[PDB]
């Protein structure tokens, strides 16, 4: 039901990285402010910020013209990477309560806001109306607790998790500066949600698991197919050190295993030192490559390797708080396999607030 | 000696209570006021040669249990790499 | 290629925040001349100049992770960037303990489960280089001395 952007479902590297080193796994979802080497901001000195208000309303008027030219229904707009800029559209902010959640969305992925509203016993006026999201009447509480009669609770709902969100107004002093290579741009923000403890809907694999190694192999295969699609020479041909630049932790035996079927190495003559595509091999279409790896599997893999790094840096309680254990515990509790001790050490708050997702019989 | 409804209901009520606690604290617009096992340190002696001719020795003491653990873990691993 | 945009939050003093807010909601390019940002080669220090009045700035790390989410219909929201830094205007000093929203205050101290600085790895890399550049190394776990 969730439709991510075309950069997200095609697993583009800027948004979905092929390899994350140790210093990039410690700064997972906390990207530092990088210094530019070339560009207008790379030259040291004062730099004017630029107010985008004409850009926002011009883009919104243009998208409304596109929607009314296409029959007036609901449209799909996020088709390019330049659609995912912060320079246009209605931005909200979303703050997280936990430090490191078990699952977290990459850039370019979609989520929905669902307003769960339990009616009052007998007569009820109607859901308190809310600016964002669609309202749904929940007799059966989605979360661990149950809604009170007449209580509306907003929540982020996607394929990765489901988490209760709470709308707060922004501080009166804070603005949002979008810096690029060319200059600074400023928006105001008015809406900021606080996201509670996530209820995971996707199971993060463990390290060295079968699902883990399957995702690594399928991700490498999808990258190899998309490099073959990008090739301009007729017998489509790629170079090995492009793949070695993308996946540098991989042993080259695994890369040659992926290239063994679907390609062959030409040493001499034309196409020398290239891996040309086999003439009998039909390169898979775009929808087959999309059906190979899902973006949520990439987010689960990134959560696993980030938690692997954090545990590795910190020398059994911590192992229980690892997202493969907690996601398995919560999904098993949702099928009714087992129960969870709601007070424990997997508690991301460290106090009595919040749950702990570890299995109890 | 309930092994069924008691455990299930207890878990359910702690879940509602925890959830109730979680919603209230987060939606609060109230302002909040700003607020080793062995007891052994690590000391290392280093021998180096200065320019021209010299043999100075440096004794350096690491009192941080965190630096200790990472240092000696590597040393123990090396003792086993050969 | 495409480079992920880098968004951060700018916090201003309240009177200067009101002037910057009025100039942003006005929408002219007059604001462009009025508001400038100079980031020093420290990386954690700056000047924000509002109406050519210099203010001293520090780029700090935020305890939670925020994410900007854009929308076209206010029902489906697409994540655009991750925010983790704030240029407050007026190391341990460059770490902010509180969160932006009102319920998140003293989050790092109270609502965060004990977590490690991963710092220590860099210190170990510094000690290893000195060991490998030596000749004889003597070690003993010690007692009180």
């Amino acid at each position: 039901i969730i439709q991510h952007s075309i950069p997200a479902v095609e697993l583009r590297q800027p948004f979905f990285p092929t390899h994350m080193g140790p210093i990039k796994l410690r700064q997972f979802h906390r990207p530092p402010l990088k210094k530019y080497s070339f560009g207008a901001l790379s030259q040291p000195g004062p730099h004017s910020v630029q107010p985008l208000l004409k850009h926002i309303k011009k883009k919104a008027k243009m998208r409304e013209q596109e929607r009314q030219a296409s029959g007036g229904g609901e449209m799909f707009f996020m088709r390019t990477p330049q659609d995912l800029t912060g320079k246009d559209g209605d931005l909200i902010l979303a703050e997280y309560s936990e430090e490191n959640g078990p699952l977290m969305m990459q850039v370019g992925m979609a989520t929905k806001i669902k307003n769960y509203y339990k009616r009052k016993p007998g007569k009820d006026p109607g859901a308190p109306d809310c600016k964002y999201g669609e309202t749904v009447y929940c007799h059966t509480s989605p979360f661990l607790g149950s809604l009170h009669p007449g209580q509306l609770l907003q929540a982020f709902e996607n394929n990765l998790f489901r988490a209760p969100i709470y709308l707060h107004k922004m501080p009166e002093t804070d603005f949002l500066i979008i810096r690029t290579r060319q200059g600074y741009y400023i928006r105001e923000l008015v809406d900021i949600f606080v996201v509670g403890q996530q209820c995971p809907l996707f199971e993060v694999p463990g390290p060295n698991s079968k699902r883990a190694n399957t995702h690594i192999r399928d991700f490498l295969q999808v990258f190899i197919y998309r490099l073959f699609w990008k090739s301009k020479d007729r017998p489509r041909r790629i170079r090995m050190e492009d793949i070695k630049k993308a996946f540098p932790s991989h042993s080259e035996s695994s890369i040659r295993k992926r290239l063994k079927l679907c390609a062959d190495f030409k040493r001499t003559g034309m196409d020398s030192n290239w891996w040309v595509l086999k003439s009998d091999f039909r390169l898979p279409t775009e929808e087959e490559i999309r059906a190979m790896v899902s973006p949520e599997q990439c987010c689960a893999y990134y959560s696993m390797i980030a938690a692997e790094q954090r545990l590795k840096d910190a020398g059994d309680d911590e192992v229980r708080t690892a997202p493969w254990n907690t996601t398995r515990a919560f999904i098993a509790a949702m099928k009714g396999k087992c129960l969870l001790e709601v007070t424990g050490v997997a508690d991301p708050t460290g106090c009595g607030e919040g749950f702990s997702y570890v299995k109890i019989p | 000696r309930f092994s069924v409804a008691e455990h299930q209901e207890r878990y359910k009520e702690e879940c509602q209570r925890i959830f109730d606690l979680q919603n209230k604290v987060l939606s609060s617009t109230e302002v909040l006021s700003t607020d080793s096992a062995t007891g052994r340190c690590l000391k290392i002696y280093r021998t180096f040669r200065d320019e021209e001719g010299k043999e100075y020795v440096r004794c350096e003491t690491v009192r941080k249990p965190a630096v200790i653990d990472a240092y000696v873990r590597i040393r123990t691993t090396k003792d086993e790499e050969f | 290629p495409h480079e992920l945009e880098s968004q951060f939050i700018l916090r201003l003093p309240p009177e200067y925040a009101s002037t910057v807010r009025r100039a942003v909601q006005s929408g002219h390019v007059n604001l462009k001349d009025r508001l400038t940002i100079e980031l020093h080669p420290d990386g954690r220090h700056g000047i924000v100049r509002v109406d050519r009045v210099p203010l001293a700035s520090k780029l700090v790390d935020l305890p939670c992770v925020m994410e900007s989410l854009k929308t076209i219909d206010k029902k489906t929201f697409y994540k655009t960037a991750d925010i983790c830094q704030m240029l407050v205007s007026t190391e341990k000093k460059f770490i902010w303990n509180h969160g932006i929203t009102l319920p998140l205050k003293n989050v790092r101290k109270r609502r965060f489960r004990k977590t490690a600085k991963k710092d220590v790895e860099k210190e170990v890399k510094r000690l290893l280089s000195t060991d490998a550049e030596a000749v004889s190394t003597r070690w003993e776990i010690i007692a009180e001395d």
